[PDB]
């Protein structure tokens, strides 16, 4: 039609000089597609290797909630495993990996004698409430953690007494409670136990025998840190929750050498953040130091443990009459028989979990963020020089969104102050970086702020987040 | 005439390779985000499909009504006359089938270096040039001829029905495993709602993306043996099969994890064959990339024979519409779409970009529909040896503006360029159909242009 017909085609691309130019064209086709091919391969050869993931355990990957008084995490009504049945969707919701149950062994007086580890009190039900509690706590992905500490009623842990008795029997409590089914053991106040590495050694060696997921953590009120690492020598996988990062924090340069000199001494290891062995971090710090305390736990490298009520910023100095060993969870407002109406709208569970500014809702969105991002589960942690009273650092794993946060434990504001060539050249930090969230609501977030001359608030913490770079 | 030898089984086979593609792999991702739950997510796939079989049925009535070639195209430009045809053809060269096309290969890429590096992205330089190597070679063999076509499309849909056959039977031992903690009754709806808005505009929208290409048999015709009885038979048969295999594929891809761990992992496939084998899950995710593989194939297989069917009646340049006598195959068209292809590649994240080709293949949908509609009681004189009941063009209507009414107040910005982009290839028409009569240096340049590039490819005009 348009074109030239099928004859007059034959005539004229028949002759020499048509049938050369497409056979050499086709030869230059494939040619290209080869070298196409081959440069690909020499592209993906001159390639850097994808780093190679450290296979966390299962209290690798978030936080951990010790609950001391199962009477008075309840209350009234309900003070058994089975009153915290009900109760485990709450935990659930705040994202623990973890459950350190409170004693449960009957455990009458500092006598000895009928002082056994092998059942549990009546008051906290019985063995087929136990373990109905460890099954429906697994269909959560929740573990649980017993305790097993012989003496706890009393001022002395572990007896004025020889500690043969004591060390046989809690060795068979574990052959026990391994067949049970527990994920791990604690023993508080190990400092009243004679030559306490020996026995840990030997503790850990059975624990870790019946299998690999299991955990022992033990528990010390000394703050010294050659104490520490005194019962480290012995012990790799040894969880230690000592009052170390306690009596201090009135300044961020404290805690920034408390810190890093902590990570160095142990070679950069894997440890525990925790203000106390058995208290909130209520009876060390004043009432607006919590929300910046749990950034800096919910971030560092490490499994941060904390107590029941701290998510909500539970006190017993703001209520009179509340012992300081055991205070009563505030589930609503009529939970406290004792001077009713002092209780306000945000010293509930009920009454933070619908306002995007308390306590609860930061625990919950910083729990969140601990268990998804690489970074935070398995990255490296570095820390940079910065003003008076300021602590930042960097978490990043290989490639993946890098973290910054920044914290100003000072009582006035002042200025960041970052500076460069200071950080390895993988995660130099760039002029901009996104923001995530802050600890003082009023702030945006999701804009890319600029570090160069950015600014602090007394008391504030920022949890910023840059990409690959 | 190019050719006579398509039967029911090479016809079945390119719906089905038309329609499993990277939407199986890519989608289930998406439509459990804005859905947030798993009973919600499985009803737009299990919709979907309806939707698509009532679709499918009104094409097969219309196509056995008007039986010329070039389908979607041919019917709107014999219906709404030679402006509709034209903004069909338009949008079908320039958006639908180069974006798809573009998508699918570079899933292949990235699924084909998942063991590579599976812990990161693979470098993006590797990724483009090996896309752009395979659509060379499948250009290629396209071009060489049409039965290599035809056994390659027939052995990559048994590739891919095995595949997905193996999927769903180790999805499936979960059942004798007691594995089925998720589907539970008692867990069932896991999450309800977040928003208070229309969000499932653009859930639909995006879960109806390994649905498109059903309709491209009606393309490739005037190359099929007995179009009346095989082109319905084939498109009664395919659709159920592939609602049946993308539902229970969604049923397993839930079954063994969480919702969260697809809402996190951007290696959907690869997640679940590395939990349920553990080691030898290489033999999954290479499957994928032989699956998609499939999919590039039986779109330039169709794609050369719209741009064929659209120069023959003038809305393309004469140049194609190329037939090539030794082994008839429309040499120019395949190059012409290849480089269309390969411009799109340029510009990356098209996976943005399922929203575009999903609009756009809803308004060029909801436009045939009308025009079926309107032939049905404009010309109730033609012979129609397989017809559907009516209700169905009504209901695929109403349900056409609601997803049109509720997707273009989500995002409007990019749903508006698009439109644009459509309607401003009218003044193309303009100056190349309803213009004529043109001086001496337009038709000298035209022959001259059409000849060099008749000498160079060996070619015939059929005309
Ligand atoms: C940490 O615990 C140790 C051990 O209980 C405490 O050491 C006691 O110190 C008092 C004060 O001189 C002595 O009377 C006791 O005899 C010590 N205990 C033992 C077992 O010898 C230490 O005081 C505690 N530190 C803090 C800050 O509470
Ligand atoms: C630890 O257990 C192993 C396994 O039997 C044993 O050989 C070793 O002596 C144990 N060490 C201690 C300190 O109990
Ligand atoms: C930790 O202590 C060692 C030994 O003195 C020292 O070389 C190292 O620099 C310390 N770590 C840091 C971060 O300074
Ligand atoms: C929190 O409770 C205290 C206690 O009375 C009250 O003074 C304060 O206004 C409350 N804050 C908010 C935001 O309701």
């Amino acid at each position: 039609f348009t074109g030239l017909s099928k004859e007059e085609l034959l005539k004229v691309a028949g002759s020499p000089g048509w049938v050369r130019t497409r056979w050499a064209l086709l030869l230059l086709f494939w040619l290209g597609w080869l070298g196409m091919l081959a440069g690909a391969v020499v592209i993906i050869v001159r390639a850097p290797r994808c780093r190679e993931l450290p296979a966390q355990k299962w209290w690798h990957t978030g936080a951990l909630y010790r609950i001391g008084d199962l009477q008075a995490f309840q209350g009234h009504g309900a003070g058994n495993l089975a009153g915290l049945k009900g109760r485990l969707d709450y935990l659930s919701s705040l994202k623990v990996k973890g459950l350190v149950l409170g004693p449960i062994h009957k455990n009458q007086k500092d006598d000895v004698a009928q002082t056994d580890l092998l059942q549990i009190d009546p008051n906290f039900g019985s063995k087929e409430d136990f373990d109905s509690l460890l099954q429906s706590a697994k269909k959560k992905s929740i573990r649980v953690i017993l305790d097993l500490t012989p003496n706890y009623r009393g001022e002395n842990s572990w007896f004025s007494t020889q500690v043969d008795t004591v060390a046989t029997k809690v060795k068979d409590a574990l052959e026990f409670w391994l067949q049970a089914g527990v994920d791990g053991f604690q023993v508080r106040d190990i400092e009243n136990l004679k030559d306490a590495s020996s026995f840990l050694a030997e503790w850990q060696n059975i624990t870790k025998g019946f299998s690999e997921d299991r955990l022992l953590i033990a528990g010390t009120n000394s703050s010294d840190l050659q104490q520490i690492l005194s019962l480290l020598e012995s012990n790799k996988d040894l969880l230690l929750t000592s009052s170390y990062l306690s009596d201090s924090g009135s300044t961020g340069e404290h805690t920034k050498s408390l810190v890093t000199q902590y990570l160095n001494a142990t070679g950069n290891r894997w440890c525990s953040w925790s203000l106390s062995q058995a208290r909130l971090l209520t009876s060390f710090l004043p009432a607006q130091l919590l929300r910046l305390y749990q950034l800096m736990l919910f971030t560092l490298p490490g499994t941060p443990v904390f107590s029941y009520g701290d998510e909500i910023g539970l006190d017993a100095a703001a209520l009179p009459g509340q012992p300081m060993e055991a205070p009563v969870m505030l589930w609503d407002e009529s939970s406290f028989p004792d001077i009713p109406g002092a209780v306000s709208a945000n010293m509930t569970v009920k009454g933070q979990s619908e306002d995007p500014g308390s306590l609860l809702s930061l625990f919950r969105r910083l729990s969140d963020q601990r268990s998804k991002e690489r970074s935070l589960l398995h990255g490296d942690f570095h820390a940079f020089s910065a003003g008076p009273g300021l602590f930042s650092y960097i978490r990043h794993w290989d490639q993946n969104e890098r973290f910054l946060v920044v914290l100003n434990f000072g009582d006035v504001g002042l200025s960041a102050g970052l500076q460069a060539s200071d950080l390895p050249a993988s995660a130099s930090l760039p002029a901009k970086a996104d923001l995530l969230l802050s600890t003082q609501p009023g702030r945006e977030e999701g804009s890319p702020l600029e570090l160069e001359r950015l600014k602090l608030e007394p008391h504030e913490g920022l949890l910023l987040r840059f990409p690959y770079a | 005439a190019l050719k006579k030898e398509i039967g029911l089984l090479s016809a079945c086979t390119i719906i089905i390779g038309n329609i499993i593609g990277s939407g199986i792999f890519i989608s289930p991702k998406g439509v459990l985000e804005h859905s947030g739950s798993v009973g919600l997510a499985l009803f737009v796939w299990v919709l979907g499909g309806g939707v698509t079989a009532l679709g499918s049925l009104c094409y097969a009535e219309l196509g056995v009504a008007i039986p010329k070639s070039g389908g979607d195209y041919a019917y709107v430009t014999e219906i709404f006359g030679g402006l509709a045809g034209f903004l069909l053809l338009w949008s079908a060269v320039l958006i639908m089938y180069p974006t798809s096309l573009a998508v699918i290969s570079m899933t292949f890429s990235n699924y084909v270096l998942q063991p590579v590096f599976p812990n990161c992205i693979p470098p993006t330089t590797a990724s483009r040039v090996l896309s752009m190597a395979c659509l060379m070679l499948l250009t290629w063999v396209n071009s060489s001829s049409v039965r290599w076509a035809t056994r390659i499309q027939d052995m990559f849909t048994g590739g891919k029905l095995l595949a997905l056959s193996l999927i769903i039977g180790v999805g499936l031992l979960q059942i004798f495993q007691g594995h089925f903690e998720e589907l539970r009754p008692s867990n069932a709806f896991a999450f309800w709602m977040t928003p208070s808005v229309g969000h499932l505009a653009l859930a639909f929208l995006q879960g109806s993306f390994a649905f498109s290409g059903w309709n491209f048999l009606n393309y490739v015709t005037e190359e099929m043996v007995d179009a009346r009885k095989n082109l319905p038979r084939a498109i009664f048969i395919s659709i159920p099969l592939v609602t049946f295999v993308y539902t229970f594929t969604n049923i397993a891809y839930f079954t063994a994890m969480s919702p969260q761990e697809l809402l996190s992992s951007n290696a959907v496939a690869v997640t679940f064959g590395e939990k349920l084998l553990g080691y030898f899950s290489w033999v999954m995710p290479v499957s994928v990339a032989l699956s998609t593989f499939g999919g590039i194939n039986g779109y330039l297989f169709t794609y050369s024979r719209l741009c064929f069917s659209g120069a023959r009646e003038g809305h393309l340049p004469s140049l194609l519409a190329m037939i090539h006598v030794r082994h008839c195959t429309p040499i120019p068209a395949l190059l012409v779409c290849c480089g269309a292809t390969a411009v799109i590649m340029l510009v990356g994240d098209t996976y943005t970009l399922i929203n575009y080709v999903s609009f756009i293949n809803y308004l060029c949908y909801g436009v045939t529909i009308l025009g079926l509609l309107l032939l049905r009681w404009r010309r109730p004189a033609l012979h129609r040896p397989i017809k559907v009941n009516l209700l169905i063009p009504v209901a695929y209507l109403v349900f056409w503006a609601f997803l049109l009414v509720f997707s273009f107040i989500s995002e409007p910005m990019v749903c508006g360029v698009g439109v644009i982009i459509i309607l401003t290839g009218v003044p193309i028409f303009f100056l190349g159909v309803f213009w004529r009569s043109k001086p001496k240096c337009v038709h000298r340049l035209t022959e001259s242009m059409t000849h060099w590039g008749q000498e160079l490819c060996f070619v015939v005009y059929p005309q």
